[PDB]
């Protein structure tokens, strides 16, 4: 009921915290990879929308 | 995207495989008895006719 704890000394701590902020921005050659490079499968392939 | 190109290098497995029988038969001197038909079993090859 009457009994309270105060501190006397302290303590500086430093702590790290790591966050990942972007990631690696790829792109792809829709075709090349589908059709592979060289491909009348590639003129099938506009059929796909 | 961008890309495409054409030259034709088709470098061959083979480099000096032995020919055939051929150009032995189409030009031998001496051909076998009629009945005893000179069938041999032609050689490994390049019989690139």
């Amino acid at each position: 009921n009457n009994s309270i704890a105060i501190p006397t000394n302290f303590t500086i701590s430093v702590t790290t915290e790591i966050l990942p902020v972007s990631m690696t921005k790829t792109s792809v050659d829709c075709t090349m990879y589908i059709c592979g490079d060289s491909t009348e499968c590639s003129n099938l392939l506009l059929q796909y929308g | 995207n961008f890309r495409v190109q054409p030259t034709e290098s088709i470098v061959r497995f083979p480099n000096v495989t032995n020919l055939c029988p051929f150009h032995e038969v189409f030009n031998a001197t001496r051909f076998a008895s009629v009945y005893a038909w000179n069938r041999t079993r032609i050689s490994n090859c390049v019989a690139d006719y």
